[PDB]
């Protein structure tokens, strides 16, 4: 499906915060004893609504809530950290969880360059045919 | 109805799980997978304390749940609650270990007061989450700054300082149809709060009271009421004092 | 190995309970504030011993205990939620963790349809041979 | 000896890990992977309180462990223990946060009493698990309903209301060779329990005592003993009162 | 990169302890009630500096600390158990997260044995050519 | 700067993440992935209590973090701290549930005493970890045996009993520039500790004091001082008593 922002308003600019998980450490700043406190581990950035991405993100998070809440109701983990890892696993299972039938729609194997390695190396026998 | 996943196709965002993905769509690392939190502010919801508190309610029988997110949005309005029952017992649970306040808040509306609290936990009546420090919860924790928001999940393509101001409020009948709020100028000077009041107006009104000398000069409580003559949409797109407990009016 | 039920008795019918993780939400029932309490999140079903599946399941869970208990002794997690995710990863690693030698027994790649794409498109040169 | 995995081949269940799997066996999603819990009831074990409690014992030095499961079996017999030492101290730990009782129990045998409890935690002597709400533990938690069971792991192919009744017991010398049990009719009327008694017989005997008026009409304790003349296998395939503390006999 | 031990000393021998996660259980020893206490679940072994592995391990763990500490600063999990599982997922995503272009450097598909199944079965038509 | 991964190429260990791996490098199971902990002992650091404690310091504002490891190294020196402030309050937090002491320690240096403890948690000043039972932490837990160490991550190729001795110390001004240590012979007999003293020398000195009768024969404290005449590198590659509180000298 495609997302349709159906909210009363949209802030088209996204002033975000996150953590630089492994940013270029400066000297001893990576050592917890010397490094920043909890309030000073954040980087910031500003994103604009190019391709309508910001207003699409707001609607996407809005539409994600029902499925996310139902997943949380069904789990017994107090804190869930594995959603993205399971989505990466499901990405691989849908592509590689069965037998990959080459040239089939569900097999992501491209024999392009190397069909042009058999079909051009036929010329090592068909006209290397010296009689 | 599995958890939707955001992906960019034809220069446009859209939902498409790992099973609705074409062979051209490429995922080379878990780094391309990101969980983000977006604030209800950005969708145009009313952010004043009277309007925001009515979106929250107490309920028993539902265990709280927590999910993490990696990136969040700078908030204009955050909330921090210290609510007790009239008998003095706490209405909200202490923050679990590792749950800290939302990291970017221009205004922190700290509300202290009383209510019946007919429920073990306080939930969001519209299903939204309470966003803390990279952790989203279904319930409100005591004295912990949060922003209202929702979570999204993304597949990324391969490819001004921080100022914070605390605004304090007193409340009675919290979480009910008859809830009264008071903006705190000091421990003895208060203003009857209405939904029309913006954070900047509260800070300017509070400055006027100090810079003109309208704080209570006794040991008793002074409640100023703003009369409807003094007027006060989205945050991103923008007097005479007479006294008549001790109620008064500001014209 | 094949499983052999070696228990004194077997209940051949399985009256089970589980959670509909994302069942078709009805209006506001997905919102935790309005939704059911902990006791009312369960669905039920009844399974019979077709193909001996029920008595096989009981023996399987019985025989799983030793390996499961030894795994729990060796872990320091207080609560283990990652057994099935690791089994999905190990599924992919055994099939795709090395180089896939086509037509080998450990490579799950079927070039069937497309061997019949080379061996029939030979007829675009062998008898498109107009001399 | 890795964790076995259940798979269906040739119309039959069998163990076959991810490494003993053929290329035809297909796993398209983590949804096909399921953890389930099966009750020891279904294998024919004795479910009466005297027989069930002897399968549990106290042990120190072994940290408790917990593993989740997604689907369980409706139980006929569950157990809920409130055991103290003779000096009043608790024998069992309080349930950790998020661990609730087993969700489907026809009969909950609630046993309260005393024992030496020579160990920090109570384990299953036969290596089985104590099944709670979608969580299996190696130890027993205080006052928390559980069923005895074991866990299995499956690869699925691609492809009557709920009534519960609590039965209360008193115990002395719990977890020993000399353990005595009493079925509780009320706080002053008890029946000496034997392994022969089924849940339905206990409820019918308790109804007979009420509907005939054989409860204690004093402030003292009344213990009825059923004489061996009154008789009482698998749950799924199915008087004169004289008095002689105050012991008595029911013929 | 290659590792260079830059420590003042190196103990070239590694007397290690670990857990036999599923060691051949002896009778009832797998049952927690009968099994060993927390102090007696360990096996031991001794490794020597063949191929300089021990002094390389010590430098490797030393050089791992900065990246590990920065990862721990950025996570909100109190206890992290998923580092190795995510590395296994990233192993599969780098090899199989896109379309596998056969004979390309980023595609781990070997058609060796079976190029010699087409190029030798050409002799079922080229000289099975009975005219 | 992602987490490095150890791999064996050309008969040599080297760092190479999952993305710097060639198609020949094969990973058939998560069993090939292993997390290990190596002791700072093995790199030649000073292991005496005075030198080791100076590598640790107290700091507030940094939440503690924990990561597990599967295999560890037998340690010669481990440490176990019971430090309080001069007002009696605890400096170190109790060990969280499931965190036990390091399992293999030839000598456990148990240090009890006082210090200012200007910080909520005690960290390693050089960024190393405190290794417990298959869990590595950034902070020190109270009364819990640990070894200093670091963690590595590996891709494995496809392919003497345990004696422990506790050495007890008293400390004043812990975690400062002016820290004094005393080796405890008994509750009334002590030796002024210096960095030169090895564990074997402390045990031999303690044996000499007992086997010669130099313990305090009063109710007062006896502090023996070793004079610099008595001498005392890597662990793996290897008198007259006069009295003058009650200080003394051992020649
Ligand atoms: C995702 O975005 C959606 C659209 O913005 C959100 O929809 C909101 O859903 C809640 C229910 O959870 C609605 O709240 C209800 O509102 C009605 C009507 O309220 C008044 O407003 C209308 C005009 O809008 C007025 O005509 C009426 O007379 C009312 O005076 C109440 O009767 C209900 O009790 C309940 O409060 C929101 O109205 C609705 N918003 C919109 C813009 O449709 C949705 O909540 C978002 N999801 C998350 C997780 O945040
Ligand atoms: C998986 O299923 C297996 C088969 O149902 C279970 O095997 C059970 O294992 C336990 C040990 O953990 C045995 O308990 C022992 O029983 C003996 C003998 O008890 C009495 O019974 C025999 C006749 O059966 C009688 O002849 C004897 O004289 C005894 O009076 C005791 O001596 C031991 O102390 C101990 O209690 C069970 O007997 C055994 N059951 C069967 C049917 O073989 C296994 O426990 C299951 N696994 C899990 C995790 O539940
Ligand atoms: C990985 O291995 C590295 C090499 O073994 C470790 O490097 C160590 O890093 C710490 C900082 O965290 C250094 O400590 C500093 O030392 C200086 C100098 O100390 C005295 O020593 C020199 C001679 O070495 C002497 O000339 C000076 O005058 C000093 O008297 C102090 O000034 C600092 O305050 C700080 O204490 C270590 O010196 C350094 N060791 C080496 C051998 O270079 C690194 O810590 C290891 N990583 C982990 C996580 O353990
Ligand atoms: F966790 C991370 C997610 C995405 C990145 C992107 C990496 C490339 N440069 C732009 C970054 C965009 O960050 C976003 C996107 C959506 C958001 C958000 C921040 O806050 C709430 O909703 C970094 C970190
Ligand atoms: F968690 C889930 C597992 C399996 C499903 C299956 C999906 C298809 N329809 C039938 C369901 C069978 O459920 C089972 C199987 C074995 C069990 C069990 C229930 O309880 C204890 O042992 C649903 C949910
Ligand atoms: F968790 C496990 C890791 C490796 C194994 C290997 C399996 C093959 N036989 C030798 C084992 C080597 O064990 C190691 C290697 C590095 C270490 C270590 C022990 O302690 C600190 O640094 C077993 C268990
Ligand atoms: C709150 O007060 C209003 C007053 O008009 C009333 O109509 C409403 O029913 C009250 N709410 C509840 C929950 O009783
Ligand atoms: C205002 O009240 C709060 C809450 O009781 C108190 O902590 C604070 O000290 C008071 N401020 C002054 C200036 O008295
Ligand atoms: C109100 O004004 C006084 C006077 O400057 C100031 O100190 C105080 O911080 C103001 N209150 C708020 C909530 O900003
Ligand atoms: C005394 O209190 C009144 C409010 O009752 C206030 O308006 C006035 O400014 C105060 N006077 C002085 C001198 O502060
Ligand atoms: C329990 O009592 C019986 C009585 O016959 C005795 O044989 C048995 O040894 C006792 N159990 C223990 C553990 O002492
Ligand atoms: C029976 O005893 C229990 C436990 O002491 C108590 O809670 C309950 O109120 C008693 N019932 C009656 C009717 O007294
Ligand atoms: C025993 O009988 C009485 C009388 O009907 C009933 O109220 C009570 O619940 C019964 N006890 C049990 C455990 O069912
Ligand atoms: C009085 O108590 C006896 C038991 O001692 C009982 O059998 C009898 O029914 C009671 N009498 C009445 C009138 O309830
Ligand atoms: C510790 O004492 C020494 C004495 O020479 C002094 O130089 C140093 O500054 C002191 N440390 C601190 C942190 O003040
Ligand atoms: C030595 O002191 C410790 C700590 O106060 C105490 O527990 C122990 O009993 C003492 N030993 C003797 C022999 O008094
Ligand atoms: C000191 O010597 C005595 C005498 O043998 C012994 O009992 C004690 O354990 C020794 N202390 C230590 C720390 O080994
Ligand atoms: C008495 O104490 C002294 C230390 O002051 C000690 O050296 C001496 O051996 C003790 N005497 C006896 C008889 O133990």
């Amino acid at each position: 499906e495609a997302i349709v922002n159906a909210q009363p308003k949209c802030n088209p600019n996204l002033h975000y915060w996150t953590t630089q998980d492994e940013g270029a450490a400066i000297g001893l700043a990576w050592i917890p004893y010397f490094g920043p406190a909890a309030e000073g581990i954040y980087i910031e950035g500003l994103m604009h609504n190019q391709d309508g991405l910001i207003c699409g993100l707001r609607q996407l998070a809005n539409e994600t809530t029902q499925a996310l809440q139902l997943f949380l109701r069904a789990t017994t983990e107090l804190r869930t950290f594995s959603i993205l890892n399971r989505k990466a696993i499901d990405f691989l299972l849908q592509r590689w969880g069965g037998t990959c039938h080459i040239l089939g729609p569900d097999c992501c194997i491209e024999p392009a360059d190397w069909t042009k390695n058999i079909t051009d190396k036929i010329d090592q026998i068909i006209h290397d045919f010296v009689d | 109805r599995s958890i939707p996943l955001g992906v960019i196709h034809n220069s446009a965002l859209q939902v498409s799980d790992v099973d609705k993905l074409v062979c051209r769509d490429k995922l080379s690392s878990t780094n391309q997978l990101r969980s983000v939190g977006l604030n209800l502010e950005g969708n145009g919801v009313a952010t004043d304390v009277p309007s925001a508190t009515k979106r929250w309610g107490f309920r028993s029988g539902v265990p709280p749940k927590v999910v993490n997110y990696e990136a969040g949005e700078w908030a204009e309005n955050c909330y921090n609650l210290e609510i007790k029952k009239p008998d003095g017992s706490e209405c909200l649970p202490a923050a679990p270990d590792g749950i800290r306040g939302f990291p970017r808040c221009r205004y922190v509306h700290k509300v202290s007061g009383t209510g019946p609290c007919a429920g073990d936990f306080a939930f969001h009546k519209e299903g939204a989450f309470f966003l803390y420090d990279r952790l989203a919860s279904t319930v409100i924790y005591r004295g912990t700054t949060f922003a209202e928001g929702v979570v999204a999940f993304l597949i990324l393509p391969q490819a001004s300082g921080y100022y914070s101001t605390t605004i304090r409020y007193q409340a009675t009948g919290f979480g009910t149809n008859e809830t009264e709020y008071l903006f705190e100028v000091d421990n003895l000077t208060y203003v009857q709060l209405e939904s029309r009041f913006t954070p900047q107006f509260l800070l300017q009104l509070n400055e006027t009271i100090y810079t003109s000398g309208k704080r209570s000069n006794t040991t008793g409580k002074l409640i100023w009421k703003v009369n409807p003559e003094i007027d006060t949409w989205a945050f991103w797109e923008t007097l005479s004092f007479t006294v008549v407990x001790x109620x008064x009016x500001x014209x």
